[PDB]
């Protein structure tokens, strides 16, 4: 997919990036613009969705946070596993995490006092 | 100084493991109603007194030191507010000297307190301390006192630092869940 062009190397051709899981984001980009990578200088944003490679998860979420402040665009980030497993970890509900959703659940939640008592009565 | 440094080591090891004892082994539900659990219900008053001592012995020990240097630099060592540890001079009076004469301990061989148990080993005592060649109770004065004042300052400060780290180990106002780690 047409992606922004960047010069300066650094990010690409890293063995660790090849052997480790990589992140792939995308954005609508209805208009030609110019933005900045969280790890690079400046680059021109082309029309349509744009797929890039990222080596860190915080790098994958800070770019989405930066895009939301510019214009109003829904963001999609997909997180791939080492072999070839591609799972949708960002927006599995497709609803924005701060806003309220219907699909609700509780993971790792202790409902005890506040000073301590670290024992968990039930994990699920 | 070898055994001195290792003494300080053992002291710190004892207090560090005391803090670990308060974190991983203490239980307020069992040791309630005694004096140990009563300590950390009001321990803030103890920390206050210890901080006050650390400040007091500083403003005067080092303050005296700064006066000493500044007035000696100005060419007046006599204007210097000198100090005499008469308490530590009293230790030299305890050595049996009979020529003092100001109602101090072991200043007269006729006092029953001095007569008591001076039959055998006291003759060697008085002969061993009345010399400037041995190290049995040396002379004590200003440059001798002010360092003992400084040692009290540093040791009391060190005592507070070693104790409060074990007291505020389960929690504090900045972090009451410190026990949860
Ligand atoms: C200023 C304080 C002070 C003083 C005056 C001494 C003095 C002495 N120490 Mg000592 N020591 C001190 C602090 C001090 N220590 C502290 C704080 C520690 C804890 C780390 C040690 C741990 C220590 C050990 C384990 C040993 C000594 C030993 C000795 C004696 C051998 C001389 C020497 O240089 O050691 C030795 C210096 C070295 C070995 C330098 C080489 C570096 C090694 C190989 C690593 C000597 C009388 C030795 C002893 O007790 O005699 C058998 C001995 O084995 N000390
Ligand atoms: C608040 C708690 C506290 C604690 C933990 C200590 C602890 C200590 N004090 Mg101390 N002291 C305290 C309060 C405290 N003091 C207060 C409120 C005063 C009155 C201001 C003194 C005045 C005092 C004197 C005059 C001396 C000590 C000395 C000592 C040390 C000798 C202990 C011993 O039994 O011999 C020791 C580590 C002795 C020392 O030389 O310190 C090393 C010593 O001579 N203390
Ligand atoms: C050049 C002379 C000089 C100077 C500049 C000071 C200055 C000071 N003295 Mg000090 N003092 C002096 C001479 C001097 N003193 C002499 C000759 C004696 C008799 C030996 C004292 C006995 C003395 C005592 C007993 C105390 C001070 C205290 C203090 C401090 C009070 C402020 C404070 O602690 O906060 C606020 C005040 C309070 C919390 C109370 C202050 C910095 C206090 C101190 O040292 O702090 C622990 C205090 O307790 N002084
Ligand atoms: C030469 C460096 C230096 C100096 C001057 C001081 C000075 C001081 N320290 Mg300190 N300290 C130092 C290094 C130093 N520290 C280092 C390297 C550490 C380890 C990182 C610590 C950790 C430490 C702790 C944990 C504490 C202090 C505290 C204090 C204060 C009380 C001690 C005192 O004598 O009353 C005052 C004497 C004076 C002469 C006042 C100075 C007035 C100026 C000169 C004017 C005092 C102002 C204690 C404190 O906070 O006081 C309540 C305290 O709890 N220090
Ligand atoms: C707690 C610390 C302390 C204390 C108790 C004193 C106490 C005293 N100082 Mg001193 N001084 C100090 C710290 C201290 N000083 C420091 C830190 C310095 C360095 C700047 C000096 C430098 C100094 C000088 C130059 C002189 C004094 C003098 C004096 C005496 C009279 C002060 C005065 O102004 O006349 C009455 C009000 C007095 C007993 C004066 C003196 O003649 O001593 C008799 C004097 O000339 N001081
Ligand atoms: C914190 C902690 C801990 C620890 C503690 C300690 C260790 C303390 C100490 C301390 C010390 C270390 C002390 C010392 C001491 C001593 C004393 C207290 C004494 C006394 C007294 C007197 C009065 C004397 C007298 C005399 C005689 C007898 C003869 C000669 C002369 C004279 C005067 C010297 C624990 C674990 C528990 C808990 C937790 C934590």
């Amino acid at each position: 997919m047409p992606s922004p062009s960047f010069l300066g190397s650094t990010g690409g051709w890293l063995r660790c990036a090849e052997t480790e899981e990589k992140y792939a984001m995308t954005w609508s980009s209805d208009q030609q613009h110019i933005f900045e990578m969280p790890t690079g200088g400046a680059a021109v944003m082309n029309s349509g969705d744009n797929l890039l490679y990222l080596a860190r998860k915080e790098q994958a979420l800070a770019l989405a946070t930066q895009l939301r402040t510019q214009f109003k665009i829904q963001d999609y980030k997909i997180y791939r596993i080492f072999p070839s497993g591609e799972v949708q970890y960002l927006h599995p509900k497709d609803g924005v995490l701060p806003y309220q959703v219907n699909k609700g659940r509780e993971q790792v939640g202790r409902v005890k006092s506040t000073i301590g008592k670290n024992v968990n009565p039930a994990q699920v | 100084t070898h055994h001195q440094y290792i003494a300080g080591l053992l002291i710190v090891g004892a207090f560090a493991h005391g803090a670990i004892f308060f974190i991983r082994d203490y239980d307020p539900e069992q040791n309630q109603d005694n004096v140990l659990a009563r300590m950390l219900a009001h321990k803030e008053a103890v920390i206050s007194h210890l901080s006050w001592v650390s400040l007091f012995l500083g403003f005067h020990t080092l303050g005296l030191y700064v006066h000493n240097d500044v007035v000696v630099a100005f060419g007046n060592p006599e204007k210097q507010i000198l100090i005499e540890p008469i308490f530590a001079q009293w230790i030299q009076a305890t050595s049996g000297k009979m020529l003092y004469g100001f109602q101090v301990l072991l200043s007269s061989s006729t006092s029953n307190a001095s007569v008591a148990a001076q039959q055998l080993w006291l003759p060697g005592w008085l002969e061993a301390v009345n010399n400037e060649s041995n190290s049995l109770f040396l002379t004590i004065g200003p440059g001798d006192f002010l360092v003992h004042h400084a040692i009290a300052l540093g040791l009391h400060t060190t005592t507070l630092i070693l104790v409060k780290g074990a007291l505020d180990a389960r929690g504090s106002k900045l972090m009451p869940d410190k026990k949860d780690f």
